[PDB]
């Protein structure tokens, strides 16, 4: 029962880690944006053994993590109020 | 130095205690690990006739019997699965911590399209929770038909079994303790497996004792009538969505949410890696009367893991204002606690999280296309929209195009910003926007007479809320929001207009202070009306003061703060028509005699109508009042 | 029933160029206290601030101060930005201590009530001075009931130098000892 | 039959998998079953030595101390208290499930005192959370030091130890995991334990990077950091509560909630029983700013069970109009789970929700007697005592009674409801009250003149909650709470005043019929007034519909759709004054002529004026402001 592949995750809007006296939509914004600069260096750098531990070692986030299994959005047609 | 090496131990007595008592807060989720392990065997028969047939000579059902019986407190449950040898039986019912499934997974090959649920192997002893003794009747095709039989004393007893033939399965029997006989009412396991075990992969049926008259009266009266509608509701986000028909999507609605109607409309998605799981969701057509009730529950949208439910309502997968978004979500790779009621790793809800609700805003965009469905949206949820743009910063942008507003030029129609926009002329920069009480109200007011005559379409704002979303809603493509009831009021006029403003400054000049020296305090300054046409003066705001309609709304909470209300409150400025003919009589009368009594009493009076003309409440009603009754008196003769 | 409330305020730089409202020195002491925890919380989150001024933080419902409150929930304002960061010498002069000077720049607001070195009308000579070291937050305006640790404490936060610029625990630290000595 | 019986057994590797990565959802709990586990031998020490005081002749001071090594990426826990024999290190550490500790009580005799915590038997496998090998120096009096070393492998090595002398204690020494540099932070090590570990009665010693200003002649100062104690702050509430000054509180106070100022007052006390626990209450000086912010904690009461951390917010304890109160509460006997993390019985929360809201009452009375602290306590939490009314159905009755208010005789004080019951008229039967937005509105209203004039007293209503109250706050001490602003307003009457009723309604009948045809749907009726003397008529609602202030209460919140509720707003009643100038004159031109156009007209006029000063808004102000501005051209002669 190896828990040890979830333990590394990074969410940025978090209530749970705001600070009182912050704004807690500027502190979200901040996180995010050096999330976006994190991976944005990272790649540049990346383009070396070194380099291939610390993405192994990085805390997944909702981008990485995973990805879309499409399915169907309908919308429901009948008649409101019908005769 | 000489090392000694020795293995781990563990003592048998303190664990059971452990287990019993440590695992599991809610007593009721010793059914849910039965049925889980019914299930399993089920699926392990099921499985191997796949590739023998000959398999199910010993029986062909695959079900799962729960059948009480409150003579004599034993709660029975009888499934048609793999059943169990000797070896089996000792080999997974004896060794705490071993589970025979995990090593039967593991001996299967790569890619077997067969999930199962226990991995631990702790979650039989559950059943300990509300049983004082355990009898397990089983019985393998390949071995003969057994007897276990524990007290939870650290030991237990195994013997053959002569009874009567099970033929492939196994029977659970647990005498239930004396106090725990609640559960053999048959509403609460009716309502634990809708709970729970809602959408099990295989038909669990419930025998009752109804009528205690056996074949009297005139009819004949069956002491048992076997029920069968208790999963029956088959899961349907585990198709595939291209096969479900609209009648499927409203009848498990119907189901899951007890609603009579049927949907507004359904969004499935997966997601697939190494977070991967489905979901189903739902929008009712109607709203509820308490969805903005603060002591009810937050969300209504089930979890669930390889189709057992693990927790209904999760603070932390949706926002507030996505509240009345209805719906189940199932996956098969969350790492569950001990009790299967927490995550050991919180912070995958807040991935979950942040997916669902950019789903749930593609759905609410997709809804918009189609007008007239989107209208009755907009008129049972307006709200959650709006309060989602105070809150939910990260989504304000995509939020914004989903509102409509009625307008100076849409007539009785909802009309959204986008063709605001697209209605404006060239040389107009900014959004134009009325806050007010009623669509009449803010149509018939003083301030838009020239905005109006200009040709200028203005926005009709009349619910509360409006002055909290354009708080944050500063600008919309670009274009500001500017509302006109406040001073700065800025209009494209021409070198001749500007001239002719001149003129009637330098010419009004010296009746301005007349003016603010009447009045004194209640007014900072008095100025020439770029904004009226006909009424003579009326009040507008500062450019960074609270509006008119905004001080009412913020006067009438019930626990905002007190000692803040000082600062932000706006200075009141008197704008004053230039071409009106009373303003021109009393700007003759003024300039005739600064000290006419006469004259102070038109302009407070006339201060006093501006004020209610604006939508200022009145500092006193009674001395405005006085003066009326003082008046009419003169114009009757009193 | 009752429903809830929301978050609406207004900024220092309004509420002291623009309304002038008299805080009183416990006050301005508080909003100094918690100024300062606000910035060590970004900092003991290796977060740096870049753009400190009245305008960037707001006093919200209750008093409550919120740091990164563009709006009501560096564009010039060079009178808060340190002298480092104004030559644009480094590729990114931006640092902690910085953040230390432009917060002592705040506090010159909150003692003083009056943008630092007002007697100069043209930006770009502000610019020349304060960049070159020539210009400093003329101290001798802060009130006349000031205490003396926290004149101190902005003496040592508008210091040229960025090093010794105490670093914010300290600055916390140095408050509280005078906060506690405030009934005096 | 062949009856074969077998005990329990248990797979260890699973069993170990289990505790790592399914029994704690935070790895930050290491460290506190580390220090509870130092804990437990200092005390065990302590309690040894006790009895036989050379017990601590290997070592005389007991604490713990922290030795993180960054360099190594080692953290060492080293305490001073008991030690291992080689018989006692196995069986304690080898055993899963089987807790020394657990023997160790067991093993004295009732009456000791004793904070003991460890009962499990499996937290100090929770090392392995972050550690992938644990190194235990050990060294008991009556044996050898001894090495224990395992990676959780299933096996471990124990050796003699001749490193250097530990004396007595115990010396841990883990190697955390390359991912985990995190504990070895200051601020995280400061954090943790003051958030789990801030109340362990013995000096917590952490040694940390060194303290050199580089300038031999260089400064060098301490080449390492001496910190000696990071558990300060005393369990006071440990304390006998008369044993304790206001300075010790005080401090105390500043010390949890960081605050500069000190508490208000606070309530100290304990609840012996069935249950045993401690509470220790504080009310800050000033009002929480974010008190009614719903985002962030609901309640700020922290939970504790024999000294150790809990959980710090559970909705359980208070409800919301208590989310200002401060404290702490500690207890003995609540069974937690395996993880400690969560109650396991939520019926007792239930118990202590019931006696603390009881005691916070309690206080709260006590601090009326005292006007002054009472009055900065009035201002600083008003609404939260009126919301208390709203919701707190069975405390309704004490929390009115906390209620202060402004008079109409009670200039600037505000007294409370009781001091009203001190003042009535022998004749009068109802606490009169009126509504409004502020005390000058309400103090010289055309409804309260009769009111005044008769010398009845009446209270002045002006904040948003207070219309809350007034709904569920019906009668006071059997006295019912009647409005004026109402209809119905029974007034104490002679019989002289009845005859001159009767005549007026005689008299003014066909004026009456007269008006109720020109204002036809706007009225549902016109009556004579029984309470106007200076304004001839004024509008009045209905016996069970909304005020003027209510309904606009109840329009201007932002999340209800006022078209649901709209059903209960009031009907209007115009209320004519008989004796007045201006009714008798239009009563006149009535009679001589009934469509006078200048009849209708002052009629429209004055109902437009009556809507003002009852605190109605007018349904068109533009219509109102355009009549008074052709009138007023009348007077000008325009
Ligand atoms: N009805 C059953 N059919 C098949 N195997 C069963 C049944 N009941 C018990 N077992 C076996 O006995 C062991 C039962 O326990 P438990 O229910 O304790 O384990 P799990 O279901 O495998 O794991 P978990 O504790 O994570 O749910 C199971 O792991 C399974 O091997
Ligand atoms: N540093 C120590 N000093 C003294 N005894 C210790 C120490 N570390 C472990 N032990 C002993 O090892 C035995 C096991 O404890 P663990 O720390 O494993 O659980 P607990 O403290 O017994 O209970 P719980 O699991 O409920 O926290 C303990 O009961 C304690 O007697
Ligand atoms: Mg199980
Ligand atoms: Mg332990």
């Amino acid at each position: 029962v190896d828990y040890s592949v979830w333990d590394h995750i990074e969410v940025s809007d978090d209530e749970d880690e705001t600070h009182p006296n912050i704004d807690t939509a500027s502190l979200f914004r901040w996180r995010h944006q050096a999330r976006v600069e994190r991976m944005e260096q990272f790649q540049k750098e990346k383009e070396l053994e070194e380099m291939r531990k610390k993405e192994k070692s990085m805390p997944w986030n909702v981008d990485t993590l995973s990805k879309d299994g499409f399915s169907k959005s309908m919308v429901n047609t009948k008649p409101e109020k019908t005769e | 130095g000489e090392v000694e090496t020795f293995a781990f131990q563990a003592e048998i007595a303190q664990l059971m205690s452990l287990i019993i008592n440590t695992f599991y807060s809610n007593k009721e989720i010793f059914l849910r690990e039965l049925i889980s392990n019914s299930s399993d065997a089920l699926d392990k028969i099921r499985y191997e006739s796949l590739t023998d047939p000959s398999k199910l000579d010993s029986g062909k059902e695959l079900y799962i019997k729960i059948i009480p019986n409150k003579s004599e407190g034993t709660f029975t449950i009888i499934d048609t699965g793999i059943g169990m040898t000797k070896a089996d039986l000792v080999n997974n019912l004896g060794t705490i911590a071993k589970s025979g499934t995990k090593a039967f997974m593991e001996a299967l090959q790569a890619g077997a399209d067969i999930s199962m649920i226990g991995q631990f192997g702790v979650g039989f002893y559950s059943c300990y929770l509300v049983a004082d003794r355990v009898t397990v009747h089983s019985k393998h095709n390949d071995d003969e038909q057994y007897m276990w039989e524990s007290s939870a004393g650290g030991s237990f007893t195994v013997r053959t079994d002569h009874g009567e033939p099970l033929g492939r399965g196994t029977k659970i029997v647990l005498h239930i303790k004396e106090d725990l006989a609640e559960y053999l009412e048959v509403n609460k396991i009716k309502e634990i497996v809708k709970k729970h075990s809602q959408f099990i992969g295989y038909p669990i049926k419930l025998t009752v004792e109804k009528e205690r008259e056996k074949e009297k009266k005139k009819t004949i009266k069956e002491k048992y009538t076997e029920d069968e509608e208790l999963n029956k509701t088959k899961p349907i986000w585990t198709r595939n969505a291209d096969d479900i028909t609209q009648e499927e999507y409203g009848d498990f609605y119907k189901s899951l949410t007890n609603d009579w109607e049927d949907h507004l409309a359904v969004k499935h998605f997966s997601v697939e890696g190494q977070l991967e799981f489905r979901a189903l969701l739902f929008v009712p057509r109607r709203a509820p009367f308490d969805l903005f009730e603060n002591k009810k529950r937050k969300n209504n949208i089930k979890l669930y893991v390889r189709r057992v439910f693990i927790m209904d309502n999760c603070e932390d997968l949706i926002p507030e204002y996505l509240n009345f978004i209805k719906g189940v979500v199932d996956s098969e790779d969350l790492p569950l606690n001990i009790s299967r009621e927490m995550l050991q790793q919180n912070k995958i809800l807040k991935v979950i999280r942040k997916n669902l609700v950019k789903k749930c805003l593609e759905l609410f965009e997709e809804l918009a296309e189609d007008k007239e469905n989107y209208k009755k949206y907009y008129e049972q949820f307006s709200k959650n929209l709006k309060l989602g743009i105070h809150e939910d910063a990260q989504n304000r942008t995509k939020l914004a195009d989903l509102l409509r507003y009625h307008t100076s030029a849409s007539g009785d129609e909802a009309c959204s910003l986008k063709e605001y926009v697209s209605r404006m002329k060239e040389n107009q920069k900014h959004i134009y926007y009325i806050t007010g009480e009623n669509r009449d109200q803010v149509a018939n007011s003083s301030f838009v007479e020239r905005v109006k005559k200009r040709g200028y379409e203005v926005v009709y704002m009349t619910e509360p809320i409006d002055e909290y979303v354009v708080q944050q809603m500063r600008e919309y493509d670009g274009k500001t929001l500017v509302s006109v009831t406040k001073e700065g009021l800025e209009l494209p006029e021409d070198e001749e207009e500007k001239k002719k403003r001149e003129e009637d400054k330098v010419k009004f000049e010296g009746l301005c202070k007349v003016m603010k020296n009447i009045l004194d305090n209640k007014v900072e300054k008095v100025v020439v009306s770029n904004r009226l046409v006909e009424s003579p003066c009326c009040i507008v705001t500062a450019q960074y003061g609270w509006s008119a309609n905004m001080e009412r709304i913020m006067k009438a909470q019930a626990l905002r703060d007190t000692s803040t209300m000082g600062y932000m409150a706006a200075k009141k400025h008197l704008e004053i028509n230039p071409d009106h003919s009373i303003v021109e009589t009393l700007r003759q009368k003024a300039e005739a005699d600064k000290n006419d009594k006469a004259v102070k009493d038109l302009v407070i009076l006339l201060y006093e109508t501006a004020l209610l003309s604006s939508g200022f409440t009145l500092d006193e009603p009674q001395v405005h009042a006085s003066r009326i009754y003082r008046m009419i008196k003169l114009g009757l003769g009193i | 029933a009752i429903v809830t409330q929301w978050c609406e305020g207004s900024s220092l730089y309004k509420h002291l160029h623009v309304q002038e409202t008299k805080f009183q020195m416990f006050q301005l002491i508080d909003i100094a206290r918690q100024t300062a925890q606000g910035m060590d919380y970004l900092h003991a989150k290796n977060i740096i601030h870049r753009d400190m001024k009245s305008n960037n933080i707001f006093l919200h419902e209750g008093l409550t101060v919120k740091i990164g409150d563009f709006g009501l929930a560096p564009t010039g304002s060079v009178l808060w930005m340190a002298p480092e960061v104004i030559r644009m010498q480094d590729n990114n002069p931006f640092s902690f201590q910085s953040d230390v000077y432009s917060y002592g720049i705040v506090l010159y607001e909150l003692m003083t009530g009056e943008l630092p070195y007002s007697h100069i009308n043209n930006r770009d000579q502000i610019i020349f001075m304060v960049g070159r070291g020539y210009a400093s937050p003329d101290l001798s305006k802060l009130y006349k009931n000031c205490p003396k640790a926290m004149k101190r404490l902005v003496a040592d936060c508008v210091k040229k130098v960025k090093e010794e610029r105490p670093l914010f625990p300290q600055i916390l630290s140095s408050i509280e000892l005078l906060q506690h000595s405030l009934p005096k």
